[PDB]
């Protein structure tokens, strides 16, 4: 399925 | 444990992988006029809970009524004003409506009506994995005082100077800044036409 | 559900956003505009026959 | 109403450790004749998650070996039956008397840190010596470290 | 095909309507398992293997 | 560099290379370190 | 290239831990095929 | 109702410690040590009076002497840098110290060659013979890629009659280490330089030379 | 090798789908032999 997300800091 | 990575001390770190609670003062945040905060490395287990404040909303409903053999008449208004739990005027949601209705026979024939009018203005906290209030909100470690965050004349808690910087920002920034307003106005109604024959 | 008031069917269209990954919000939908203090009776009619 | 982590069933006995390997030479104990300063090392439960065995790793900073020992976790005391093989290059290890003293050690920062200690023999090692390593655990501060 | 995305993440955790199923089943990653139940991990880091 | 933050660093194979050959290019797309101004590259998969 | 030690978008690319369900270069195919072959295929049937 | 997590923190204001003069120093037996100089602030008020210096250097006893710097703040927390101070033997020789410069044509041998100049290292005579080297590579590692101190190759070397340079030992810290081979060593009493070529982990070899 | 390292340099920051495949074809660069750990430990086995 279409959305994507990122990561975070660290 | 509080902030860090690694399992390591870090001084910026927008999360809480770092040694166990010593109560040993250690350094945080980032570093303004060759100036630092400095605090006693401990568990401030509220911290989340404190940064919201009582939601209040106060409502005022009339009506208006009356009837005879033959006809009818109802005439109301509501009102409702909500500022919920998240610090400043970001949830906000104002419901106005009026309406009226009403009935009238004459013999085999009855015309009836109702007319309503409906406002909103909505404003949200907006969510999402960026720049949002919760997100930035969670991003931070068990022993950083988020409500020492809010007072912007404190150099250290500028968006240039915030204690991380690792895709989140200050939570009361973004909710004193951005902006994210909804208003609405609707009117509906119907017209019926009985007659008995 | 068909929201039907008086009796005609109510506009019961949500605004709400359309990425919610990055910027969620939501800001009501159609029934939520009826004042309940002027409700006499609801009947649900729940089967489709 | 307040949940618990949890943890494998040697949990408390596992973490890293900053040692130092001393060595008893005719009786009297001498104080790191190797010259190797605070090393790193590492414990930690075996697969099986058993309450009565957990690795021993010096991660090859001393001598390179890697053994299974027995574990006594109410005690919080550990050792090996005789000579252990090595997981690390094919020797043998002989650890004894070993033990985990919760909060008794003390951080180079002054701070309370959990203390270990054990014997160690090594069928390889010419002389035969028995080694005392013995240290404190990893708080994870920079200043903490060697 | 008898699958059919409803809401999901790229290469995340996803919600489908598929053909002899319920209405909205979800697809995500788990680890690798030996045919014996074990959990399969990463020879050098330590962690599960996708 | 909009959707994303930065994520991208150099990796060893190019770094050593356009240091080895002296090659100018080297300073194309790519940034001096930060803290000791020389440039680095990581070995791939070793950020861990 | 290679990922910033500092951030975590692409992992799973350089330690080659990606599957076939991480959907590494979907937006592409679905780009270059109901995207541009397409196109393609309906701008050789309107001019000669 | 009401909130229990008040910031705790206190501003700490850091110094600032600034080296005046040379970060090494070369004296000959004998020659007294005078202080550089140095600023410390704090707050912009000075506090250069409040520095500390751990180390004494003992001009009549050839050897490295260091000298350890530091101011410190009201939490205790401290800046600091080093200075390094060798002493001679006294003792004629061509070979003068000590603060060399390496020259135009030092490179790499093995497997590439790539040119380097213009980096500093340190040679003083702890023996009428024998010459303490800071770094027979001409600091290919040390400051060429920055690699830092421990990156730098020590040693002893006695130089003969020939003019040829023996070497005695060496020793890269972090990585082992020591050299291979040594060939192509000699002094022009008169340039005044010193050529060395140096062979190193396996398949490496450099060939810099050194000037003041 | 000449010709095909320097083509690989040639297509840092301009295409990078063809410097995978033209890796993939003539295999040059080569691999190492050396691992990442052993490059890290000591840079010499490296050919940059
Ligand atoms: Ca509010
Ligand atoms: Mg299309």
């Amino acid at each position: 399925g279409g959305g994507g997300g990122g990561g975070g800091g660290g | 444990f509080g902030m860090g990575w690694n399992g390591n001390h870090t001084e910026l770190e927008n999360g809480s992988w770092g040694p166990r609670f010593d109560g040993s003062m250690q350094l945080w945040g980032n570093v303004y006029n060759n100036s630092q905060k400095l605090k006693p490395y401990v568990a401030m287990p509220d911290n989340i809970k404190d940064f919201f404040d009582a939601g209040f909303r106060y409502s005022n409903s009339l009506s208006f009524n009356g009837a005879t053999d033959k006809s009818d008449y109802y005439v109301s208004f509501s009102q409702i004003s909500d500022d919920g739990m998240i610090p400043t005027d970001a949830d906000s949601y104002d419901k106005y409506t009026f309406s009226a209705r009403g009935s009238h026979k004459a013999g085999a024939l009855t015309f009836s009506s109702s007319l309503n009018y409906a406002y909103q203005k909505n404003n949200f906290a907006t969510t999402g994995q960026g720049l949002s209030m919760l997100n930035s909100l969670y991003q931070t470690p068990r022993d950083i005082s988020i409500i020492g965050l809010e007072d912007q004349n404190d150099p250290f808690n500028t968006p240039g100077y915030y204690y991380t910087p690792y895709g989140v920002m200050n939570p009361y920034y973004i909710l004193n800044n951005y902006l994210n307003e909804y208003e609405s106005e609707r009117f509906y109604g119907k017209f019926q036409l009985d007659y008995e024959f | 559900p068909l929201y039907v008031v008086d009796g005609v069917p109510l506009n019961n269209s949500t605004v709400y956003s359309t990425d919610g990954l990055n910027s969620g919000y939501d800001f009501g939908n159609g029934a939520n505009a009826i004042n309940p203090d002027d409700v006499a009776n609801m009947t649900i009619l729940k089967g489709a026959a | 109403n307040d949940t618990e982590p949890g943890g494998t069933a040697v949990e408390k006995m596992a973490g890293d450790w900053w040692v130092t390997v001393n060595a008893f030479i005719d009786g009297k104990e001498v104080e790191d004749p190797f010259g190797a300063g605070h090393l790193q090392m590492s414990t930690y439960n075996t697969a099986s998650n058993s309450e009565t065995e957990m690795w021993l790793d010096d991660l090859g900073n001393f001598w390179e070996y890697k053994l299974k020992v027995n574990v006594n976790y109410a005690a919080r005391t550990f050792s090996t039956t005789g000579f252990v093989d090595n997981v690390t290059y094919e020797s043998k290890v002989k650890i004894t008397d070993g033990k985990v003293l919760e909060k008794a050690a003390t951080t180079p920062s002054g701070m309370p840190a959990d203390s270990i200690v054990y014997m160690v023999q090594f069928d390889d090692d010419e002389d035969g010596l028995t080694y005392k390593v013995s240290g404190f655990r990893r708080t994870g501060f920079p200043a903490d470290d060697f | 095909g008898g699958i059919t995305t409803i809401y999901g993440l790229n290469g995340g955790t996803s919600m489908y309507a598929i053909t002899g199923m319920p209405v909205g089943v979800f697809k995500a990653q788990v680890a690798e398992r030996d045919p014996q139940g074990r959990i399969v991990v990463n020879s050098s880091t330590g962690l599960p293997v996708e | 560099a909009v959707g994303l933050t930065g994520n991208h660093c150099a990796a060893y194979p190019l770094v050593s290379y356009l240091s080895s050959t002296g090659d100018p290019r080297i300073a194309y797309g790519i940034s001096k370190t930060d803290a000791d101004g020389k440039y680095v590259g990581q070995l791939p998969g070793g950020k861990t | 290239y290679e990922q910033k030690p500092e951030s975590n978008q692409y992992n799973t690319l350089c330690e080659y831990t990606f599957t076939e369900s991480s959907q590494q270069m979907d937006y592409s195919y679905r780009i270059l095929f109901a995207g541009a072959l397409e196109d393609a295929k309906q701008v050789l049937e309107k001019t000669t | 109702c009401d909130k229990s997590t008040d910031d705790t923190s206190k501003v700490t204001y850091f110094v600032t410690l600034e080296r005046e003069g040379d970060e090494k120093i070369v004296l000959e037996k004998g020659q007294p040590f005078v202080e550089p100089g140095y600023y410390a602030e704090m707050n912009g008020e000075d506090i250069t009076e409040s520095v500390q210096i751990k180390g004494s250097v003992d001009v009549n006893t050839p050897g490295i002497y260091n000298l350890v710097y530091a101011a410190y703040n009201e939490d205790g927390f401290a800046k600091t840098f080093t200075r390094t101070v060798y002493v001679a033997d006294n003792t004629a020789s061509p070979l003068k110290s000590g603060i060399y410069t390496v020259a135009e044509g030092s490179k790499r041998t093995a497997p590439s060659v790539v040119a380097f100049s213009g980096y500093e290292i340190v040679i003083f005579q702890m023996e009428p013979g024998i010459f303490y080297i800071s770094d027979f590579l001409g600091g290919w590692y040390d400051q060429r890629a920055g690699y830092g101190p421990d990156y730098a190759m020590v040693g002893k070397f006695e130089l003969n009659d020939d003019n040829t340079i023996t070497p005695l030992e060496s020793y890269v810290a972090g990585w082992g280490d020591s050299m291979d081979q040594m060939t192509n060593t000699l002094l022009d009493p008169a340039t005044g330089t010193l050529k060395w070529t140096v062979a190193y982990a396996g398949q490496l070899s450099f060939d810099i030379i050194v000037k003041q | 090798n000449l010709i095909y390292m320097q083509k690989w340099v040639s297509l840092f920051y301009m295409d990078h789908m063809e410097a995978w495949s033209e890796i993939r074809r003539t295999d040059c660069p080569k691999l190492s032999s050396y691992s990442a750990a052993q490059i890290q430990a000591s840079e010499s086995v490296y050919t940059p």
